[PDB]
């Protein structure tokens, strides 16, 4: 066990401990403070017989000679269980709801293995979210990355809460898990989440990992890979089909640029960092299927709308590596449509792979592509109405009117405890097709 | 035979003492799970190794070994219709030697079955002077290719001892008496990525290149040995008009470079390809194919050295006189990787953090790519055509590299998402696209179809650019408020967009047009502004000439799916006249 | 003496050790392990050591076992008069497979300033065919006048066109082109050289060609090769020499890639901040001198910008020249060849090339007002598109067709027309 008294060196959270051997780039580390206090870290550069550490808990009360020094052998790594459904942890993976220790089946480096690209299988089958506004039009599939953007305050995470609550698999699914990671979020919306998760049993198929605002960001840098490892462990080895909901990824990319700012690196575009958009691919890549195994991993990313209209880098780097975007707006939250789902710039690139015979009621497709076209119409009957009023074009357009305020009403307006079937979702569509004539639609049945 | 020692690990950088044997980019493996890099740098006896792969777990004290030679691909039977990664190791072989999953690090595999027998068939008498391009041999690799066993670069002499018979890429099927003694010869040759392959003499691409695709075919054509750019937004179908340049050119073998996608997109490569049916023979187009495959999340290196993997291949190929098509999709991902890897290194940045030298590797890529005439005594000629897709994460086309590959390629495809949204396909902006060769492919055209097919592009062209701008006047007053010839030039340019430049791949005969086809097409469109003008001449109005003439301009539009073998179109040229002519 | 003693190699640059003699930017050898021979240059000398840069890169090279020797004398052109009709590249060894120059004597490259007061002011006038040039814009001997256009807008048309159809009045003193391509493409080149093949221009010509995947640091001397061998034309052989340049956006870019690659201080837009020095150094290196036959006249090619800076900043070229040919796209689209927008051109020095005794007499006044008619020829039509159809339509009326005229006629002369200048006066009262 390597103990050594031989800090040389401390600058900021930076460690440098030298006549060290056998240390390894990336391995974990053990302070042993004056005081008895414990803090770790990890090694950042290692050199000859010396290695530079970063502490998590910063270096704040350190006496350099009378601390020590343990290299742990090993990088961050998951104890992977599958006991882990129904607990809640912080953002490193320890244990945050007094429940036991769980002993874990072995330990994961948490940072995942690249699948070969041959082994992947395309998303092809359907979810059960519960919610209309997107199962029927921007429809999610199991495999698929479909991150939502909102802005603060407008139900945002009570989409998440739903999604996490509602999301099921219709065919024999294995077991639909839920891993929740909290990403650099406040003591209150964290304690809304893992209470929701309670109140309704949700907390029973969900593992959770709770990083908060004033926790240390390289933890916050840690948090998704662990929650994606837990993922890819319950999926690809225990048959389950995992939903990984990840809140305010805005958080993420801030953490990254402090880190990267408190370790002297080279600035890229407003002071992020010059490998922003791989670690974000890092991530992203960890969802989609894997050809031959029954589990897979579907990622709903969480982000903030940015206000300015020039998009930090945050948003565009999610941009391409994403497979969609889902969209809120506080107009439909001061309208009264609880979850603000503006339909019109959402989209589900894989849909076509959601839907269909054996996946679901088979008009799908036909319906979905009439409603698009009757919401907006409709929209552009109301928003007609400019210094034109019911005089103006009072047929036809206006009868689309009624099929666009109608639509928020109820189809969109839902519940955000109300789990609609995919079946409801798509018998409450006819009956809002019949609204306007046959002869509107170029559809045959 | 020299093991080096490590002394630091930072990053992706190791520093590796006791080197002194090894050479500057030799390629080496690190530590002791013997992971992949590069030696970029050396002082003294310590190297600067670029590792491929992550370093983590890795530390001072662990051995490196460099592998003798710089990054390279196997060149020989084995090749065709592979998958490999960005530094030419075969994927399915991955999976059945580590019998996983995944990537893991630090595993080394030949790329080419070296145990797989071919038949090799002499091709060259016993005793003939021979040297570098000379083709000694020949191997049916596939169904549809023909592998021809050539002399590697840097040996000359007598063709010793060749017997033809069943042999791995091991077996020595070739002595060749050279003044530094008696060298054996296999089929398979390695070359150095980043080194261009020898050539005789670069040539100018004057050669148009069946497309099959009526847009690009007409208005803005590549050469044989050119190089195009495809900007490529969101639900541009941009996926399905590069596998219809696949699938549809004049070429023999296609290269295509993942060059770091996201997984799912590589997938639908992986999938699609297989089952893309080959017009000449029907057997798949892997076959006439070789994928290389990177992920954004594999390591930086290798989605840097995909491009180059490829384009050594392509030259491979180039030298047995075939021509090739290499299609790297997207060039806006290998910029990056160049990039992260230069900020890294903590270079002096050059436009938006890209290295200074960004330009001048663009430069280096693209230039490999052409026409040419290569080496052996029957002075055979090949060429290599580059179609890139640039993608930049910012909409804007103004970004270093989309620039930087536009100064150096005459061709530029510009896949519009709003006019995808309009519903027209292939979704090419008509006025901003471009092309450099559309001269010299009149100049070709013209020559071998016996007509001024070359005026006839210019005038469409004219009036589509011309729409552009009485569109415009459109909008401030409405088409009623316009004079009559300007309506018909407008009725003939929705023509040329509707039944001209709109095609569906996915039609067995709107798929692919000839050239013949394509003539008579547009110049029954051409004729039918001819004549109507010439009826607006002798005054009758505009709105008489489209009632009249309802029927045959509904033909005009069915043009596109009359079949090969028949043609029917040029008769409508005649009944447009004789309409007008009762129109009076 | 070749010196075993490579102690660091990083990147292209490499450090030798216990050298003695060795002197700043003198060109090496290095003989590499397998016995390939690379060309470079010292770039740093400091007691015993010596940093220097390979041509080539270094890749392959094992420190070892190769070695270097120091030749003792800088980059250098082999010159002679049998210089004409051939083509090198952008370090002036052979690229046409032709027979070997014996030269007369080897020059330094960076060449010498002339002394202010030996200096002899431009005074000819060049007849480049051109109507838009040699009317608006002329140009005289010793003059430097860059050209900037838009890519593939065919300004490399318009640069072999002057280099084709360039002469003086006289034409008894020889009229030589020196043509330098500076990283341009494969097929730019070959256009270039068959053109001047095909023509018989190569007759009286010498060609530097450097490619767009040439080494960059080679790239940087290709303008001074051009210019040496134009300056021992010219005031050693007394003729007047023709110097066309493209594209000098691409020296620019060089510059900034050689000065990152060796670690320097960045300046504007990362350029190396001497781009004054280094485009001055080349552009003043024109000129007549007093008491000699000949002239040298540049005309430097350039890319231009069409975007947010970030290009061979013009202002500091046209602060240098003496004037500026603008090409835009808009007049490429319209078919106009050649595209020369004549209102932002400038000639700095059109006035005493232009004169009696130099030049028919009305040229002058016919251009001093031959702008005027395109001046608000398209002050009506092109601003008022909105009020186009009456606006200023009754009076006026003639001003818009007039301007048309000047487009399609008087500037689109043809990329392969030659206007003696006399002709082209005609065209111009006619269009009057």
């Amino acid at each position: 066990i390597k103990e050594y008294r031989t800090i040389k060196e401390v600058v900021g959270p930076l460690m440098a401990v030298e006549k060290v051997s056998g240390v390894k780039y990336e391995e974990l580390i053990e302070v042993r403070m004056q005081n008895g206090e414990i803090r770790r870290g990890q090694v950042l550069e290692v050199q000859e017989d010396k290695a530079m550490v970063q502490i998590f808990e910063g270096t704040s009360g350190i006496n350099l000679k009378n601390s020590s020094v343990r290299f742990l052998g090993h990088p961050l790594q998951l104890g992977v269980s599958e006991d882990m459904i129904g607990r809640v942890f912080d953002g490193l993976g320890r244990p945050k709801d007094n429940g036991p220790e769980i002993l874990p089946e072995k330990y994961l480096d948490i940072n995942g293995e690249v699948i070969n690209p041959i082994a992947r299988d395309y998303p092809d089958e359907f979810i059960q979210t519960g919610i209309s506004a997107i199962d029927h039009l921007n429809t999610l599939v199991r495999g698929q990355k479909l991150p939502v953007f909102g802005p603060p305050g407008a139900g945002k995470s009570a989409l998440a809460a739903q999604i996490a609550r509602q999301a099921t698999v219709l065919d024999s699914s294995d077991d639909f898990a839920v891993v929740f990671a909290a990403i650099g979020i406040t003591f209150e919306e964290a304690e809304f989440f893992m209470e929701d998760f309670r109140q309704t049993g949700a907390i029973d198929r969900s593992v959770m990992f709770m990083n908060l605002a004033n926790d240390p960001a390289i933890e916050r840098i840690a948090t998704p890979r662990m929650a994606l490892t837990a993922a890819e462990y319950l999926a690809y080895e225990k048959g389950m089909h995992v939903l990984v909901i990840m809140e305010d990824m805005t958080n993420y990319a801030e953490a990254l640029r402090e880190i990267s700012a408190a370790r002297r690196e080279v600035p890229g575009r407003r002071g992020y960092p010059g490998y922003l958009y791989t670690n974000l691919a890092t991530l992203f890549e960890r969802a989609g299927r894997i050809r031959g195994l029954k589990g897979s991993v579907t990622q709903i990313p969480i982000l903030t709308m940015p206000e300015d209209d020039k998009t930090h880098p945050i948003p565009d780097l999610t941009g391409y590596i994403t497979e969609g975007q889902i969209i809120l707006t506080r107009e439909l939250y001061k309208s009264g449509i609880s979850p603000p789902i503006d339909v019109l710039p959402s989209l589900s690139r894989l849909k076509d792979k959601g839907t269909g015979a054996g996946k679901t009621r088979e008009d799908h497709a036909a319906t979905m592509n009439q409603l698009f076209a009757a919401y907006a119409q409709g929209k552009q009957a109301k928003e007609l109405a400019v210094v034109l009023g019911e005089s103006a074009l009072s047929d036809i357009d206006k009868i689309y009117a009624k099929f666009a305020e109608r639509f928020e009403n109820e189809y969109v307006n839902q519940g955000f405890y109300t789990n609609r079937t995919i079946t409801e979702t798509l018998d409450l569509g006819w009956e809002l097709l019949a609204m306007l004539p046959r002869t509107e639609l170029k559809r045959i049945k | 035979m020299q093991i080096g020692k490590i002394i630091k690990v930072s990053g992706p950088l190791v520093m590796a003492e006791n080197m002194s044997e090894a050479s500057i980019q030799d390629m080496c493996l690190v530590g002791d799970l013997g992971v992949i890099g590069e030696i970029i740098e050396m002082r003294q006896d310590v190297a600067s190794i670029q590792v491929y792969e992550e370093t983590s777990g890795i530390g001072p004290g662990e051995p490196v070994r460099s592998t003798g030679e710089a990054l390279s691909v196997e060149l020989g039977p084995g090749i065709i219709s592979q998958m490999f990664d960005g530094i030419q190791r075969p994927l399915d072989t991955f999976m059945e030697v580590t019998q996983s999953n995944f990537l893991g690090r630090g595993v080394q595999l030949p790329a080419l079955d070296h145990e797989k027998q071919w038949w090799f068939e002499a091709t060259i008498e016993e005793g003939t002077e021979v040297s570098a391009g000379d083709i000694i041999g020949y191997v049916d690799e596939t169904k549809i290719i023909q592998h021809k066993i050539m002399v590697p670069n840097g040996i000359k002499g007598t063709v010793q001892k060749i017997e033809s018979g069943s042999f791995t890429i091991d077996d020595p099927i070739c002595v060749i008496e050279t003044e530094q003694g008696l060298k054996e010869l296999t089929m398979m040759q390695k070359w150095p990525v980043r080194r261009g392959r020898p050539i005789k003499q670069k040539l100018n691409p004057d050669v148009p290149m069946i497309t099959g695709q009526r847009v690009i075919d007409t208005f803005f054509p590549v050469t044989k040995g050119g190089a195009a750019a495809v900007p490529g937004p969101f639900g541009a179908g941009k996926t399905v008009v590069q596998h219809q340049i696949a699938k549809w050119s004049d070429v023999d073998l296609v290269v295509y470079v993942g060059c770091g996608e996201r997984g799912n997109e590589m997938t639908d490569v992986v999938n699609e390809f297989p089952e893309l049916i080959d017009p000449n023979t029907g057997e798949s187009l892997m076959e006439r194919t070789v994928l290389i495959a990177n992920t954004s999340n594999m390591p930086v290196a290798a989605r840097e050295a995909s491009i180059y993997t490829g384009i050594t291949i392509a030259e491979y190929f180039r030298d047995m006189g075939y021509d090739v098509a290499i299609m790297a999709d997207s060039t806006s991902r290998w910029a990056e990787a160049l990039r992260e890897m230069s900020g890294r290194l903590e270079e002096m940045p050059g436009d938006e953090g890209y290295p200074a030298y960004l330009g001048s590797r663009l430069a280096e890529y693209y230039e490999r790519s052409g026409r040419v005439i290569a080496l052996g005594s029957d002075q055979r000629e090949g060429s290599i055509t580059a179609i890139s897709a640039v993608s930049p994460s910012g909409g804007d086309i103004s970004e270093p590299v989309t620039q930087n590959t536009l100064r150096v390629v005459k061709v530029f495809w510009g896949l519009d998402s709003s006019l995808a949204q309009k519903r027209h396909f292939p979704s090419i902006n008509w006025i901003q696209s471009y092309s450099l060769y559309s001269t010299e492919v009149g100049r070709y055209m013209d020559q071998i179809l016996q007509q001024d097919w070359s005026d006839m592009v210019t005038e469409g062209m004219r009036i589509l650019q011309e729409e552009e701008q009485l569109n415009e006047i459109v909008r401030l007053v409405g088409i009623d408020s316009l004079s009559d010839n300007d309506r018909l030039t407008l009725e003939v340019a929705k023509s040329i967009r509707e039944d001209y430049l709109q095609q569906n791949a996915f039609d067995d005969v709107d798929t692919f047009t000839s050239r013949e086809k394509q003539f008579n097409m547009l110049k029954v469109i051409l004729t039918f502004g001819k004549e109507a003008r010439k009826a607006l001449s002798l005054g009758a109005y505009f709105n008489e000439i489209m009632e009249g003439t309802v029927a045959v301009r509904e033909r005009i539009s069915r043009s596109k799916y009359i079949p090969e073998e028949e043609l029917a179109k040029i008769s409508s040229i005649n009944e447009e006249i004789k309409e007008t002519i009762q129109l009076i």
